[PDB]
RNA sequence: GGUUAAGCGACUAAGCGUACACGGUGGAUGCCCUGGCAGUCAGAGGCGAUGAAGGACGUGCUAAUCUGCGAUAAGCGUCGG
RNA sequence: CCCGGCGAGGGGAGUGAAAAAGAACCUGAAACCGUGUACGUACAAGCAGUGGGAGCACGCUUAGGCGUGUGACUGCGUACC
RNA sequence: AGGACCGAACCGACUAAUGUCGAAAAAUUAGCGGAUGACUUGUGGCUGGGGGUGAAAGGCCAAUCAAACCGGGAGAUAGCU
RNA sequence: CGAAGGUGUGCUGUGAGGCAUGCUGGAGGUAUCAGAAGUGCGAAUGCUGACAUAAGUAACGAUAAAGCGGGUGAAAAGCCCGCUCGCCGGAAGACCAAGGGUUCCUGUCCAACGUUAAUCGGGGCAGGGUGAGUCGACCCCUAAGGCGAGGCCGAAAGGCG
């Protein structure tokens, strides 16, 4: 059983959510939830929603007893970025990268 | 008859990158840099094919010298005895004998000393 | 994806004379 | 004022080694209501030292 | 270089800082409890209790001075009537600060500051 | 077997490196095309004051755009297929 | 059907020969950015390789070694046009 | 009465600081000059590039002026990089 | 019972290369011997697209200023209501022309846009909204100036009137 759970085109940048991912990597879901609950980042709530969805898929589509579940594979990879032109001084123009990322969560009992 | 070079270019680039595998940083990821490393690696390999012979030669001479000193004779004197005694054992063997068969190497110097005397 | 159109005149160099 | 040549991804990673966050690892359980909360903070539903404090 | 000095600046000039505490102090008295940033709550105490201590004893001069601070007739009426007697036997420490997590808008430490009352 | 002394000594990885495996980004390559390029063999070589070329605004069961059409307005009459 | 904010996005089900063909859709390369495993790295100086080479971790037939990955240490060595 | 005086609007831009990948492709802040006149301003006209206009600086003529801009001769020529 | 391409591995040639095969891929490919070239890229401050670097750094656009309660909401420092504080007040107020062209109002939505969040908006979607004998334009008259029947002049164009 794998019960993956992906959230693509997340608003936050891939880097900024990796810090949150490292906090819960390898840890049991029980401690994962509270850590994300009390972490002061939007990446915390962004990742928390994905982790909640992953637990729901495991409980519903697969075996119950979500208590004995651990986040085996947590990773983030940057996704498509949006190009925006922003004026600067002296009439110059620069490109603003509204970066996005895909968050993948894998929770397994063993 | 327009000719596209997309297929050929990747084939050439892969062939260089395969030889550049294992190098550090962009030297194994970037063709523009990997090509320099592959060429420079080729020069060193060509150069070292010759340096290897002399490095081993001097390594053997040191081993023979150490065995000769330990057993009471200089390396220069030892080689004279073999030349005078007409022994065509090379440095590689003499170093090999000294490491493994001490008794054999003792026999070598005794005749070398005898030849000098 | 338009390439920069207006390039400003370069800053005058220090007189090396 | 500007870099002479681009740093290496390794040198990039070494700089970020200190930017890693740390979990609080200090969750406290209320004596009466028994909910997890930060130490020296009121619970989400408003209990502290057992006795309710927000009355709401 | 801030050795033994007191009084948080709170990124405001003296006039703005004084007015804010005057307003926030009035709101605290009116409502008995308010949600505000922890540094503001701590600095508000040095402005709040001194009002209650003055209200413990009632006089024409004290009423006038209590009005000069907070510049509100409702607060002065609120004081000297029940806040006075309700804290007559209490020697300081009329305020209590409870931390309540962080503000979602800008992750500011928030805390409820409330007078020791409302034991119904 | 214990104590002391002397000598040597792996086990650490915050992070990073190389290799392999699995991914993301990205849209190269391969394949395809009612789109073009250049010709050959023919036609035609003008349209217009019985209003042109080119347009505007309208026109449907329907909001927009394209095509068609012009208050008879994605059409009308007649003769043929 | 389930998580989610009567969302975005995803997990099942279902259609299909194929859904890492899901409309951001044929094939899906490189730079670039990640996760996992093996090895090396916190007393050691420089075009980062090459020659020598211990150890370690994986595969072979043999029980002797060969292959793959890594590379302590050491000789030489100042990119390309 | 006054190309009179002090001084706002208005017009100007002498000094200093800030700002030079600035809020701004010459600005802001504090002072400064003219302010019934050779003043200033709205609207609409006229002067077209070997020309215009110029209380005259080679200044200005759509952020470009010791000869504007656009298209063409034109793939000008380059004993040079 | 799997073409080209893609990605590995194993062999082979003095070299450019060739051969075989695993995975992906999905329908084209092409021996041999000849013929024809837009026939081979690492550089040209080369051209186009994509992605790094600096770096989660500078910055977030007037130093007029915010505080609290309640409401809606998944979520409120920024939205609505209320109570205070502060700023402009020959303006940072109220009406027009010029110029924009629906930015107006109501309902609904929060991806993108707003240099943050957003339930909010000059954002997205739908509907509604501009009523004149007297206001203005049009209209009557004319200034500068334009055009200009004939006409005068000029290789033509055209110029002047």
């Amino acid at each position: 059983m794998e019960t993956i759970a992906k959230h693509r085109h997340a608003r936050s940048s891939a880097q900024k959510v990796r810090l949150v991912a490292d906090l819960i990597r390898g840890k049991k879901v029980s401690q994962a939830l509270d850590i994300l609950t009390y972490t002061n980042k939007k990446a915390a709530v962004l990742v928390k929603k994905v982790l909640e969805s992953a637990i729901a898929n495991a409980e519903h589509n697969d075996g119950a007893d979500i208590d004995d579940l651990k986040v085996t594979k947590i990773f983030v990879d940057e996704g498509p970025s949006m190009k925006r032109i922003m004026p600067r001084a002296k009439g110059r123009a620069d490109r603003i990268l509204k970066r996005t990322s895909h968050i993948t969560v894998v929770v397994s009992d063993r | 008859a327009r000719v596209k070079r997309g297929v050929i270019a990747r084939a050439r680039h892969k062939k260089i990158l395969k030889q550049a595998k294992g190098y550090y940083g962009a030297r194994s990821r970037v063709y523009r840099v990997a090509f320099q490393a592959v060429i420079k690696a080729g020069q060193y390999a060509y150069r070292d094919r010759r340096q290897r012979k002399r490095q081993f030669r001097q390594l053997w001479i040191a081993r023979i010298n150490a065995a000769a000193r330990q057993n009471g004779i200089s390396y220069s004197k030892f080689i004279n005895g073999l030349k005078k005694a007409s022994v065509e054992i090379d440095r590689k063997i003499l170093a090999d004998i000294a490491v493994f068969d001490k008794v054999a190497f003792t026999a070598l110097v005794e005749k070398a000393k005898a030849a000098l005397a | 994806n338009n390439r920069p159109v207006y390039i400003p005149r370069p800053r005058p160099p220090h007189p090396r004379l | 004022a500007v870099q002479q040549n681009k740093p290496t991804r390794s040198k990039r990673g070494m700089r970020r080694s200190h930017d890693a966050l740390t979990a609080v690892t200090s969750l406290s359980v209320d004596k009466t209501s028994g909910e997890k909360h930060l130490r020296h903070h009121i619970t989400a539903d408003g209990y502290y030292r057992g006795r309710k404090v927000i009355a709401k | 270089m801030r050795h033994r000095k007191s009084g948080r600046q709170l990124n405001r000039n003296s006039s703005h800082r004084q007015a804010m505490f005057r307003n926030m102090a009035g709101s605290l008295v009116r409502h008995e409890i308010i949600k505000t940033t922890l540094p503001k709550a701590k600095e508000l105490r040095r402005v709040v209790e001194p009002l209650i201590t003055l209200a413990k004893t009632d006089s024409v001069a004290n009423r006038r001075l209590a009005f000069a601070r907070t510049r509100d007739n409702e607060i002065v009426a609120k004081l000297f009537n029940e806040l006075g007697p309700r804290f007559a036997s209490r020697a300081g420490g009329y305020t209590r600060i409870l931390k309540c997590g962080f503000r979602a808008g800008d992750n500011a430490p928030m805390a409820y500051i409330e007078l020791v009352d409302r034991s119904e």
